[PDB]
RNA sequence: AACGAGCUUGGUGAUAGCUGGUUACCCAAAAAUGAAUUUAAGUUCAAUUUUAAACUUGCUAAAAAAACAAUCAAAAA
RNA sequence: UCGGAGACUCCGAAUGAUUAUAACCUAGACUUACAAGUCAAAGUAAAAAUAUCUAUUGACCCAGAUA
């Protein structure tokens, strides 16, 4: 085994271990692959599914549970199994990517309070004057 | 144009357009715009937008720069970050 | 017979082996020549070429 | 060319799939390149007569251009316009059918 | 078959029954009928008649349409841009499948040059080859593949597959004797040292999720879990896999052969490799 | 033995948008309008023409209605 | 050389004044040998949508300038 003296060894001494490189981390923080269940559908180029039980995901902190339902219940299956897709690429990998972090985006969201709502784009406009008016129109 | 060279015996590339265009491999050429530097303080907003393209070679302007130009201007070049990666072929086109 | 690998489909041609040392020796062994050496399509172009 | 090695399952993941045995008992026998692929290729003439033509053809090529003539025609609703070269032993089709013949040779194990 | 029987029955074939192919040839038109005579195809008299019509691109004499378009640079520096050649999966597991190339060995360039996978050509500034993302999907092979520059998409389907990839910077000088070691030990010169990779380059071959050769050991785990999440998949473990040793196998970063070091001698006809014991050589080697 | 600048050899097969010439049969198709150019005794491009290939509507005609005998043109034939 | 008017005869120009200052990007088209020159939805961005008439040209090379 030659080894110059730019040998990963004498760069790294700290990590000389063979196996350093090639073991695995101990992690335990991350999605639960085996929890969800993913099937890949063709639509000529690959679409990807992700359907994964609410009541039965119990990797998930219950409470938050509650409020991605409601937030996102449109999402929510009649069986009660947030159902999301997505197809912009002919590889099944970067489609499933999609999937899997819309899933820590809608869990960030809901961990997280967004205080600041700020202002309402020209559309939620529109749909306020019309509930005010529908409220004002009701007068019996 | 030197069909055939003393020293070779080969055609010699012009280089006044190896200078000005660009050939796509599937056979187009790209140019500037003439006067895209020249006097911009009385060109229109508009007019300027126009000449800061890249644009087009016909049919004969890209047959006259194929004659003027050699083959080993017209190979695959396989660089990685290529911003005209997608540009050497044509697709969906029936003719 | 053929020292290599004849394909199944094609079948071998075969030849009479002969001896120059007697006039009456015609005829004295038999031969399996590769299908693929002496059984090619008839071109004549290649010939030509 | 290495002889490809033996898989427990075909197809390939690639999409390879060896010859049938036992052989087809056709009057034509279609044989493999030389990188053991079926010899189907995409050709084209003029930069817009596109054609596909089979050339590792042996046997009767009239009988498999019969064939052929049958396959495709109810995908186009027309007779193919075909040669047939039997000096080099190659069937002519105009259009890409590429994909529809390679499936239907490998259905017959050439 | 039928058709040759038809031979038999012909005439011997003879130096005079030769005849070309139908269509072959064609007629050579030479000037000596009316039709191609007289005035030989080149018009009434004038200049372009009488052989002396000016050069290519000159339009009469207003300013020609290649002289008044503005140089710019789209061709500038081409001759010292570096190409990869680059490498698809689908072409790697289409190799893997018919035996062109062994996946229980460890992959390098000079081994997909033997098995034809891919072609290089170093005069033409090729510095190795790109694998590509193109036909992840159906790559399901375990293997060791050595690459100048990988792909985050690429280097997925080799890790969840189990597979190990890994980068690494071949210098000009580097490159060919890899591509084409045999002629190299013909020449009989020493094997040389593999330069570092320029300023440029530095960045990529030390950055752990590049998976550069000269990237410190200890980020790879890291890396690796973090594209595991990403694309949905667990992390093999690779050391409880039998080949860990095949697998984990990688050159020390001045060698271009995984078995031999810089400056040995490989002496084909005598089936020997000669090293020398020269202290001031060693030094120099080693470095 | 014809000097506005000798003669001989070489450069040299000088160069000529100019003049002259350019050798068998047969079958077939086939036009001097627009632009630029020290350009108008030339060349280049458009338009025309032609050989091949691809696939599908084309020519004459084209009612009403527009913009005013034309520019345009729908079912038909 | 360019453009306006008349049906070749006349007028102008290598634009000036006014301008609380006029973005980027991008479908489809006009014009046209080429080169040049025209109009523009959508999207996006400043601000609280088009500068104002009359009309106005100069390529490549090559030298200047700046952060
Ligand atoms: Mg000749
Ligand atoms: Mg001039
Ligand atoms: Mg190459
Ligand atoms: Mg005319
Ligand atoms: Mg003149
Ligand atoms: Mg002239
Ligand atoms: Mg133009
Ligand atoms: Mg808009």
């Amino acid at each position: 085994t030659f080894q110059s003296i730019y040998s990963l060894d004498k760069l790294y001494p700290e990590s000389k271990g063979a196996d350093t490189a090639w073991k695995v981390p101990e992690h335990a923080k991350y999605i639960p692959l085996d929890r969800l269940s993913i099937s890949y559908c063709r639509s000529v180029n690959s679409k990807a599914e992700v359907r994964f039980h609410l009541a039965s995901a119990d990797w998930i902190e219950e409470p938050v549970r509650q409020k991605i339902a409601l937030t996102h219940k449109n999402k929510i299956n009649k069986a009660g199994e947030l159902v999301l897709t997505s197809e912009s690429s002919r590889y099944q990998f970067r489609n499933l990517a999609e999937c899997l972090q819309k899933i820590r985006d809608m869990i960030a969201e809901a961990s997280q309070v967004p205080k600041e709502p700020s202002k309402e784009d020209a559309r939620l406009q529109r749909l306020r004057i019309e509930k005010m008016n529908r409220e004002r129109l009701r007068q019996k | 144009l030197t069909y055939c060279s003393t020293r070779k015996g080969k055609r010699k590339t012009v280089k006044s357009v190896v200078h000005r265009f660009l050939r796509l491999h599937s056979g187009l050429w790209l140019r500037r715009k003439a006067g895209y530097k020249k006097k911009l303080w009385k060109k229109s907003t508009a007019r300027k937008k126009r000449l800061r393209e890249f644009v087009f070679c016909s049919k004969t302007q890209s047959k006259l720069l194929d004659k003027m130009t050699t083959s080993f201007w017209k190979r695959r070049n396989w660089y990685a970050g290529d911003p005209y990666q997608m540009y050497h072929d044509r697709t969906n086109l029936r003719v | 017979k053929c020292e290599l690998r004849i394909p199944v489909h094609r079948r071998p041609v075969q030849a009479w082996v002969e001896s120059l040392r007697g006039f009456e020796q015609e005829r004295i062994g038999l031969a399996e020549l590769h299908p693929d050496v002496f059984a090619t399509a008839p071109r004549l172009d290649i010939v030509h070429q | 060319i290495p002889e490809p090695p033996k898989h427990k399952h075909y197809p390939t993941p690639s999409g390879w799939q060896p010859p049938r045995d036992p052989l087809p008992s056709l009057p034509y026998f279609v044989r493999r390149s030389r990188m053991h692929n079926i010899p189907v290729y995409k050709e084209i003439t003029h930069g817009n007569r596109q054609m596909t033509l089979i050339r590792k053809v042996e046997g009767d090529i009239w009988a498999l251009q019969k064939d052929v003539e049958e396959f495709l025609s109810p995908l186009l609703g027309k007779t193919p316009i075909t040669q047939v070269n039997e000096v080099t032993g190659t069937l002519r089709i105009k259009g890409y059918f590429d994909e529809q013949l390679k499936a239907w040779l490998l259905e017959k194990g050439f | 078959g039928t058709s040759l029987d038809l031979l038999r029955s012909l005439p011997r074939v003879s130096l005079a029954n030769l005849k070309p192919s139908p269509n072959s040839r064609k007629r050579e038109r030479r000037p000596r009928d009316r039709r191609r005579g007289r005035k030989c195809g080149r018009g009434h008299k004038g200049e372009r008649q009488r052989g002396t019509r000016p050069r290519l691109g000159f339009e009469g004499g207003q300013t020609p349409f290649y002289i008044r378009i503005p140089k710019y640079g789209f061709n500038e520096g081409h001759s010292f841009r570096h190409q990869y050649q680059p490498l698809s999966l689908r072409r790697l597991q289409y190799l893997i499948d018919l035996g062109r190339v062994d996946p229980t060995q460890p992959i390098d360039l000079t081994q997909l040059v033997n098995g034809r996978g891919v072609t290089i050509q170093p005069l033409k500034r090729d510095y190795g080859v790109q694998l590509v993302e193109e036909g992840a999907d159906t790559f399901q092979a375990k293997i060791n593949i050595e690459v100048q520059l990988a792909s985050e998409l690429a280097i997925a389907a080799i890790e969840k597959n189990g597979g190990v990839v890994t980068t690494a910077f071949y210098d000009p000088r580097s490159l060919e004797i890899l591509c084409k070691p045999i002629p190299f030990f013909l020449r009989g010169q020493p094997i040389p040292k593999r330069m570092l990779p320029p300023e440029s380059l530095v960045p990529y071959y030390t950055d752990a999720k590049n998976r550069g050769y000269l990237a410190d050991p200890a980020k790879f785990p890291e890396a690796r879990l973090e594209l595991a999440m990403k694309f949905g998949y667990v992390l093999p473990d690779i050391t409880k896999d039998e080949l860990f040793r095949m697998l984990s196998a990688r050159k020390d970063p001045r060698q271009i052969f995984f078995g031999l070091a810089p400056g040995w001698v490989v002496n084909m006809a005598d089936k020997k490799i000669l090293k020398p014991t020269d202290e001031n050589l060693l030094k120099y080697y080693s470095s």
